């Protein structure tokens, strides 16, 4: 159970990196 | 005829010397002379470990294992007296040499089995009436297997036999009876058995070679757990000389 | 506390004749001990053989006794094992082996007396620290 | 256009979401290999005989670690500086016992990070920027080289490289103090002034700019909406910022040249961290911290301890305990 | 990217929130004994 | 292990050749300003 | 010399206390120095044979010059402090020693490192200057403003 | 009582996961024009 | 202030000096295992960050 | 280069304040615990396993041995008011050193 | 028995006579031990409490009580009811102080 | 069944005198004339059924036997303990200063 | 490993409660008239 927990949190962080980079709010000059 | 630099890093330094297929002669034993083994070498080619099945009934078998400690396993530069006995048998009495190697092997599924592969204090004798050592000669003997770790060795919590803590200091108010086997270190000393089957003899040089099989217990981690039974098979080399 | 004539008075021989070293003598001894000896005997231990130290009680039980100037000077000319049985100049710095231990080449009798005097005075100052090793640092 | 020319155009393209580039061609596969092996080893690797004494140390989660205690453990002391790729092992089991993952990880990581630094040069050139961001990154890069490569080289073993784990890092630090008295080394002292100073100037600069933002928003809005990405005008009043800081200390202690200011922010932590890296890299060849042990002596010759001597007592504890089964002879000489 | 014309807003009115929370909380009250067993 | 060794050697050589021929392919001219 | 049989002496870990095997089988010295078995020097090679260190030569053939050299080299290991106190970091003051090898390796690492940084600094600058943007971005002609958005 | 030790986490997520799904949907409905 | 006030006396506060401060670090390693502390680790992240 | 970038200069500068300021504040909270010896000294699961299993070792158990060295070797000179006398034979030490 | 100060997670076992002179200890390295309970014939006798009037001479037993004496007076504990792990915790005095500081 | 055999040994004459059958060789330095020459012979020729059997080592000189007699009062013998004599430990037991 | 039997629920709620708070806020910001 602990190992699952640590790996789960880690996996979520990598998922977050993907969305933060590729699905970022795009920078727009206005 | 090779130098260190020819050999360094090839793996050849862990191999015992061999004899040509033509070495099927006979090395005369002069009952009047004194003799020595000036060099005994033992090179394991297989480590087998006896499985421990759940019900004693069904004989447990020795199964093959994977060596994880590399080419560091051979015994060599071993010497000692080669006695001629009343009945013409010979008795090798090991005096000294590189007569032990720690070895770790791994069972199918990953369990590691450290052992002190050794012939320490070997006394091994042939059949009676060995007027000449030939490819019919055999040696059968017993040897001692001291604890894999020696008395100073400290566990990862600092506990030891001749040094170290004598309790689980990280559990200051734990009851101590349940940790006695881990807390009180013990030093094993057991017997192993070996047979050396002579397959080649150079009657001129006094060199012999063959195969061996030894049986001995593995590491018990200074009494923490039960040891396993190990069978080591390999090849050997010995050079005999008038002493 | 001071480095007094009293502190500086040490056995010259086994009969209990003493010599009072001068301060210059003490300081020359320290300096020469560093020059010739401290690479193995820093602080009174012996790095290449930790079983034998330079504590005065240890020197006293050496054969011949080494707990005096003359014993130490003799050691520096012709060193022996602790029981006196083997001469060890081939592997230990001495006047007799100055050919192979060149830092011994220019040492005078007065220099050896000085090194000997340092060895006997240091424990009177440092106590169990002298020959004690890292436990006493 | 040629097939090769189209590919070169794509590799060096300014319009890829992540820049690739020629350094990128080496960086991408090496970092991916290091990362994949790191994650699998941190989860599932069996214990590793780091000190070559058949005493294997468990680093992985599945073998009883948590995030804090887990590590990819350094390769065996028996290996030393020998190159130990997977194919030099008889089996993966042997490779795992002996700490093969650590070598594969560190060597790919150091190559991939060196190429990261080149890539920062490369993109700056493609974009018409000035070229020295890569020079600032050379400070942490040099420090990673110091702990994973230069230190092992000096000491003769990758078993003495920094472990890839949180508690293992602390182990490395404590043993280093015992063996080098690094706290007493002026390059580590410069490192500290670099990172404490870096943090102080970071907070300072942030607070000074934030203090002087021009009012562009109402009370119910985040002030951050008062700046639009790419606007021409500066978003704060540097004269007001300077007027505050100049009076806080005295006028001449304050920067009103933003270029000098930003140069200083770069240079202070970068130079300090170069010196930290050079501390580890020269303690690698055992030129160690200042040793004032028994430096102070009274009229008689009694040692009068100083705080240096108390440090020495703590260092002794670390020294005598570390790798408690590894030393047979009285001096730890590497 | 050109906008996707298939996108639609989603809604959950307050009554639906309350009905839904009641379903979940009562299901939990019913199943929790079996989960603890 | 031999097959693994050859595979990695091929892989590494492939990428290293990309890097070298890549940077030989008119790299100074791949900037937004002066191209000679 | 005291009587130890050095070839058969098992140390605390199970490995030989004085002598063990390298990973390819050569006989080498034991303890932490197992990492240094590639070392070769004239005081030691007389003890080495085709198998590595030769137990017979060790037993019978070590000369006093070899003993002297080993003692000298053990006690001049290249460890010492910045103020030239020779020995491990916990050593007391007494011996004024830092090996020339430590001096020369440390100095040249430091110099070689700053020279890599000088390389990057000047190589980057020479590219920027040859291309005409080493003084900054042309406001009237900012290259990124003419590139498509990343997203 | 010797209950199943996963009972607590099973119960807690059984409640929280769908409750929070609903809350998310409700709140963004309220915030629509 | 707080730290020595929880301990036996001011003796255990940091002394004001370079080596004295290094001693204080090493005391905290040996007695408090302070590097294991997640509040220290967040401090590290902030300073290095 | 890195996948993300600042786009808002005000946020950039506020974050420069936030990061080191928050870090120092967290370190202070830890020290307030240490005032009471309320340490993160141990992981209990590590110690239960290690006590029962003398082949289990991690970097965490390795560091505790170093700490035990530090306390025994440093305490007599560092805490003179305790008048500690620790006979040579009680000092924790590994082999040889 | 020399008592454990609060600072120490672990602490050696050292016994001194009434003038503070060391008379016995539990050695870590044994090869140069001079003060072992075995060399010094240390025994323990209890007065008051459950063990009143009892005397122990078996050195492992005497050493076990000495390890307890570093904590002060010696108690019998039920470690089963809560599956107690043997590692000290603070009281509400400690928790309150921490949270409020 | 679980006793530490080294601590037990400390409760025998081994804890009081030099045990000719078990004690590490450096102990012979405590008395005049025993180290290294007689020390080596004594360890090499162990075990001894009684202390006085030490006088019977082959090849001792007449002066050696006399030095031995002078030091019998500092010697003992106890049963050989495997833990103390394996590993070459009588010649180097991992302790230096 | 004999870990604390509340460590799983504590970690889960530690993650879930604040993450859900942020998700709620983000989605209702997106759904606001743009
Ligand atoms: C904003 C704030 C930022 C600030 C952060 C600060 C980080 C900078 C570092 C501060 C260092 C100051 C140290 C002063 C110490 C000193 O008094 O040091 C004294 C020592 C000498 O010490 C003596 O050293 C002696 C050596 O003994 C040995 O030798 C003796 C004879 O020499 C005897 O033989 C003796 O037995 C033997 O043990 C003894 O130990 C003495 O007791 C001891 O006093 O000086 C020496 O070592 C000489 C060599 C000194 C090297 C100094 C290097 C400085 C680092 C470079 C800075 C960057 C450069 C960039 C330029 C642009
Ligand atoms: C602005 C920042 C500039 C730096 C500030 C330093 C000023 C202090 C200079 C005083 C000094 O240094 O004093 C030291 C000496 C002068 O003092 C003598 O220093 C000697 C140092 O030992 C040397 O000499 C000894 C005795 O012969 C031994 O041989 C020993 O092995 C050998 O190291 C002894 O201690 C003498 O007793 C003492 O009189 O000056 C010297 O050496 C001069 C040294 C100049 C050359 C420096 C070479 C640096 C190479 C390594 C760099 C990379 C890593 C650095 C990390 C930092
Ligand atoms: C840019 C691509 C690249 C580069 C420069 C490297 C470089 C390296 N590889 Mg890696 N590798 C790569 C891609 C790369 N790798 C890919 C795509 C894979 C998956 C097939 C691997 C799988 C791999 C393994 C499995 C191992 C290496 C190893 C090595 C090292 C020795 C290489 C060698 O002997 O070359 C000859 C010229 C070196 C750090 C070895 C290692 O790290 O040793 C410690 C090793 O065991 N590589
Ligand atoms: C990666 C390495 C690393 C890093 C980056 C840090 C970072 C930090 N450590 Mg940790 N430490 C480490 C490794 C590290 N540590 C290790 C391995 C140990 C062994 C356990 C420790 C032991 C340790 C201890 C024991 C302490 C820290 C503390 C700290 C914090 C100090 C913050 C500060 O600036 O105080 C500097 C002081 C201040 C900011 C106070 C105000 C200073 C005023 C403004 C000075 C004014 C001076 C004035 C102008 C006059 C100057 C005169 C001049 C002549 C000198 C910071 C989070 C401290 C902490 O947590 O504090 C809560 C602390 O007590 N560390
Ligand atoms: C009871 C009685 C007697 C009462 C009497 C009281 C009384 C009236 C006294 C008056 C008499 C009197 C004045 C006596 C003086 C006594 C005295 C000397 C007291 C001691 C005071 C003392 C030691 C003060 C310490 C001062 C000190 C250390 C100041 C800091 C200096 C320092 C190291 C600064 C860092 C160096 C530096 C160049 C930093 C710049 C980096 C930085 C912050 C960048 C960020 C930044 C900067 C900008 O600039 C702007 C723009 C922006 C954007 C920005 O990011
Ligand atoms: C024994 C005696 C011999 C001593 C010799 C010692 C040798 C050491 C070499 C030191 C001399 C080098 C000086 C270079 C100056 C410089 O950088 O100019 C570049 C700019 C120009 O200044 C700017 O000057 C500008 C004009 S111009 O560029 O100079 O033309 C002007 O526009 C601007 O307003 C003004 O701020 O300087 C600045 O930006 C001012 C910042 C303050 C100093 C920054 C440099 C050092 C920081 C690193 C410290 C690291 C150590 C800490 C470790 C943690
Ligand atoms: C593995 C990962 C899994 C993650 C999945 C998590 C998501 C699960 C969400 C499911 C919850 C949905 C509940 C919707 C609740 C809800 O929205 O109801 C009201 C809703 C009315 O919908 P309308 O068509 O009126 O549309 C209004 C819109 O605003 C709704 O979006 O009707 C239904 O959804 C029909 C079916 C449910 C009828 C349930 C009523 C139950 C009555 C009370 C029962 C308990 C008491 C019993 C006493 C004995
Ligand atoms: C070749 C590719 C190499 C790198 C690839 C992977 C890099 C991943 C980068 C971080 C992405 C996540 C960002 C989320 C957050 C996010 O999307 O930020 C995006 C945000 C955008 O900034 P703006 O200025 O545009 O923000 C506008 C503000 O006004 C909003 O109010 O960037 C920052 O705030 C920069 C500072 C945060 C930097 C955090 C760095 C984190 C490093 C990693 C730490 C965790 C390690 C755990 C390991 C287990
Ligand atoms: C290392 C190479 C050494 C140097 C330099 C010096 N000595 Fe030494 N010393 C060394 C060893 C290995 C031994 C033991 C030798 C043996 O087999 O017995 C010694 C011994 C001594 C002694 C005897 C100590 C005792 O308790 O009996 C003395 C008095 C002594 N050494 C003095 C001495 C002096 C004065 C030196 C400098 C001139 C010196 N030694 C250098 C190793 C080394
Ligand atoms: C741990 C358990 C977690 C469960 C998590 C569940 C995730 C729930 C995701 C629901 C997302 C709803 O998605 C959201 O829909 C709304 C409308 O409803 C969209 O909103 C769009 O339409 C609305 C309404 O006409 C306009 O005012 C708005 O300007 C427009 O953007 C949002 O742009 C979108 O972000
Ligand atoms: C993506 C999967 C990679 C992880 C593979 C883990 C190694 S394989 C793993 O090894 C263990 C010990 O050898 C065995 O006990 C176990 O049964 C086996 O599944
Ligand atoms: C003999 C005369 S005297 C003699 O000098 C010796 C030096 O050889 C010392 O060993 C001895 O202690 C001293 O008394
Ligand atoms: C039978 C053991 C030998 C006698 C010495 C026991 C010390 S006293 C002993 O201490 C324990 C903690 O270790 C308590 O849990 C227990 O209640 C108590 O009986
Ligand atoms: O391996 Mn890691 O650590 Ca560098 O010192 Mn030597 O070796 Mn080991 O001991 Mn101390
Ligand atoms: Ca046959
Ligand atoms: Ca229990
Ligand atoms: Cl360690
Ligand atoms: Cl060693």
């Amino acid at each position: 159970m602990e190992t699952i927990t640590y790996v789960f949190i880690f996996a979520c962080i990598i998922a977050l990196f993907f969305f933060a980079i590729f699905f970022r709010e795009p920078p727009r000059i206005t | 005829t090779l130098t260190y630099d020819d050999i360094v890093g090839t793996g050849l330094a862990n191999k015992c010397p061999t004899l040509d297929d033509t070495a099927r002669g006979a090395y005369p034993i002069d009952s009047s002379q004194t003799y020595r083994i000036a060099r005994l070498c033992l090179q394991p080619t297989t480590f087998l470990v006896k499985e421990e099945p759940k019900n004693k009934r069904q004989e447990a078998e020795f199964v093959p294992t994977k060596l994880v400690t590399r080419e560091t396993t051979s015994l060599d530069q071993i010497q000692g007296e080669l006695k001629v006995n009343s009945d013409g048998s010979l008795t090798f009495v090991e005096e000294d040499g590189i007569d032990f190697q720690p070895v770790t092997v791994q069972m199918a599924g990953g369990e590691r089995i450290p052992l002190l592969f050794t012939v320490k204090n070997l006394v091994a004798s042939t059949q009676p009436n060995v007027t000449s050592i030939t490819t019919s000669t055999d040696f059968k003997g017993e040897f001692n297997v001291p604890s894999y770790r020696t008395a100073n060795f400290l566990d990862p919590k600092g506990r030891g036999l001749a040094s170290g803590y004598d309790s689980a200091i990280a559990l200051p108010q734990a009851k101590e009876e349940e940790l006695a086997r881990a807390n009180v270190k013990r030093f094993s000393l057991t017997k192993g058995q070996i047979s050396l089957n002579v397959a080649k003899v150079d009657g001129r040089t006094g060199e012999i070679a063959g195969t061996f099989e030894s049986e001995q217990l593995s590491d018990d981690d200074m009494g923490a757990h039960e040891p396993h039974e190990v069978k080591i098979q390999g090849v050997f080399y010995a050079s005999i000389e008038p002493a | 506390a001071e480095l007094t004539p009293e502190v500086l008075t040490v056995p010259l021989n086994s009969e209990g004749k003493t010599i009072t070293l001068t301060e210059k003598q003490y300081l020359e001894g320290k300096r020469l001990f560093q020059y010739a000896c401290a690479s193995c005997h820093v602080g009174g231990i012996t790095k290449t053989n930790p079983s034998l130290d330079l504590r005065t009680e240890t020197l006293a039980l050496a054969t011949p006794p080494r707990d005096n100037i003359e014993g130490l000077v003799d050691y520096m000319k012709n060193p022996t094992t602790y029981d006196g049985e083997q001469e060890i100049a081939e592997v230990h710095p001495s006047l007799r082996s100055a050919d192979i231990f060149p830092k011994m080449r220019n040492l005078t009798e007065k220099d050896l007396v000085a090194i000997a005097g340092h060895i006997l005075v240091e424990p009177k100052i440092l106590g169990d620290k002298w020959g004690g090793g890292k436990v006493y640092y | 256009a040629n097939l090769w020319e189209r590919f070169c155009n794509w590799v060096t393209s300014t319009d890829n979401r992540l820049y690739v580039g020629w350094f990128g061609v080496i960086m991408i596969p090496t970092l991916l290999a290091a990362t994949i092996c790191f994650v699998i080893a941190f989860i599932a690797a069996p214990p590793v005989d780091i000190d070559g004494i058949r005493e294997p140390v468990s680093g992985s989660l599945l073998y009883g670690n948590n995030i804090i205690t887990g590590a990819v453990v350094p390769s065996s002391n028996a290996i030393g500086l020998h190159f130990y790729p997977i194919w030099e092992a008889a089996s993966l089991d042997e490779w795992l016992y002996n700490g093969g993952p650590y070598q594969l990880i560190i060597f790919h990581f150091l190559l991939g990070a060196s190429c990261y630094m080149g890539r920062q040069w490369e993109l700056s050139y493609r974009l018409g920027m000035r070229p020295w961001i890569c020079v600032a990154y050379s400070a942490p890069l040099a420090s990673a080289f110091a702990v994973f490569l230069i230190y092992p080289i000096g000491q003769g073993s990758f078993s003495d490289g920094m472990p890839l784990g949180i508690s293992g890092t602390f182990n490395f630090m404590i043993v280093f103090q015992a063996e080098h008295n690094i706290l007493m080394h002026p390059f580590h002292q410069l490192g500290v002034a670099g990172v404490f100073g870096g943090a102080l100037f970071c907070a300072m600069h942030g607070s000074l700019v934030t203090s002087s933002l021009i009012r562009e928003t109402t009370e119910t809005e985040s002030a951050n909406y008062g700046y639009k990405f790419g606007q021409e005008e500066e978003t704060y009043n540097i004269v007001a910022a300077h007027g505050y800081f100049g009076r806080l200390i005295f006028q001449y202690a304050s920067f009103n040249n933003s270029r000098s200011l930003h140069f200083f922010l770069a240079a202070w932590p970068v130079v300090g961290v170069w010196f930290a890296a050079l501390g580890i890299s020269t303690m690698a060849f055992n030129l160690n911290g200042f040793n004032f042990n028994h430096s102070v002596i009274d009229a008689k010759g009694n040692v009068i301890n100083t705080w240096a001597d108390i440090i020495n007592r703590a260092n002794l504890g670390m020294e005598v305990m570390h790798e408690r089964n590894a030393h047979n002879f009285p001096l730890d000489l590497a | 990217m050109e906008p996707n014309p298939n996108r639609q807003p989603v809604e959950l009115n307050r009554t639906s929130l309350y009905l839904g929370l009641l379903l979940i909380l009562v299901l939990a009250l019913l199943f929790s004994s079996y989960f603890f067993n | 292990m031999e097959t693994l060794k050859i595979t990695v050697y091929i892989v590494v050589t492939f990428f290293v050749l990309l890097f070298v021929f890549g940077f030989l392919s008119g790299d100074p001219a791949r900037n937004p300003k002066r191209k000679d | 010399k005291l009587g130890a049989n050095v070839g058969s002496a098992q140390g605390p870990t199970g490995l030989g206390k004085y002598l063990m095997r390298s990973p390819t089988g050569e006989i080498i010295f034991g303890g932490e120095t197992m990492r240094f078995w590639d070392f070769r020097g004239p005081w030691l090679e007389p003890l080495r044979g085709p198998n590595g260190l030769d137990l017979n030569k060790i037993k019978n053939d070590i000369q006093p010059w070899q003993e002297r050299r080993a003692a000298e080299y053990m006690t001049h290991a290249p460890l010492g402090s910045l103020n030239s106190v020779g020995g491990v970091a916990t050593e007391i003051n007494s011996v004024n020693f830092v090996s020339p090898r430590s001096w020369l390796a440390t100095s040249h690492f430091v110099l070689a490192f700053f020279f890599l940084v000088g390389h990057l600094w000047h190589a980057g600058r020479a590219r920027a200057a040859a291309a005409g943007f080493e003084k900054g971005i042309d406001r009237e002609s900012e290259p990124v403003l003419s590139m498509p958005s990343l997203d | 009582m010797e209950v199943n030790q996963l009972g607590l986490i099973a119960t807690a997520l059984f409640v929280l996961v769908p409750s929070v799904f609903l809350i998310i949907l409700y709140v963004q409905t309220e915030s629509q024009q | 202030l707080i730290y020595p006030l929880g301990q036996s006396s001011w003796f255990f506060a940091p002394s004001f000096g370079v080596a004295a401060i290094f001693r204080f670090l090493l005391f905290f390693q040996g007695f408090h295992n302070w590097t294991l502390n997640p509040f220290h680790m967040m401090g590290v992240a902030g300073v290095l960050g | 280069i890195f996948g993300i970038a600042f786009s808002n200069k005000r946020w950039l500068h506020f974050f420069m304040l936030f990061v080191p300021v928050t870090g120092l504040w967290m370190s202070a909270i830890g020290v307030v615990g240490l005032a009471l010896n309320l340490r993160s000294y141990d992981f209990i699961s590590q110690e239960i396993r290690a006590a029962e299993d003398p082949e289990f070792e991690t970097f965490y158990t390795k560091n505790l041995l170093l700490n035990e060295g530090i306390r025994a070797w440093m305490a007599p000179q560092d805490q003179p008011h305790e008048n500690f006398v620790f006979p040579e034979e009680v000092l924790p030490r590994g082999n040889a050193l | 028995v020399r008592r454990m100060p609060a600072f120490f997670e672990s602490f050696p076992v050292i016994l001194t006579d009434k003038n503070g002179v060391v008379k016995a200890d539990i050695p870590f390295r044994r090869a140069e031990s001079k003060y072992s309970f075995e060399q010094q014939g240390v025994t323990v006798s209890f007065y008051g409490g459950e063990l009143n009037g009892q005397t122990f001479t078996d050195p492992p037993t005497v050493k076990s009580y000495a390890r307890k004496a570093i904590f002060g007076e010696i108690f019998e504990f039920d470690t089963e009811t809560l599956n107690s792990d043997g590692i000290f915790r603070t009281s509400p005095r400690g928790w309150f102080t921490f949270a409020h500081a | 069944e679980l006793v530490n055999v080294v601590d037990e040994k400390l409760g025998t004459a081994y804890g009081e005198k030099i045990d000719l059958n078990n004690t590490n060789i450096a102990a012979f330095i405590q008395y005049r004339g025993l180290y290294p020459t007689l020390a080596k012979l004594i360890v090499k020729n162990a075990p001894y059924e009684s202390v006085e059997d030490v006088l019977n080592i082959p090849g001792l000189t007449e002066r050696q036997k006399q030095i031995l007699r002078e030091n019998l009062e500092h010697f003992t013998v106890t049963e050989v303990e495997t833990a103390l004599v394996e590993g070459g430990d009588r010649y180097n037991n991992g302790l230096y200063k």
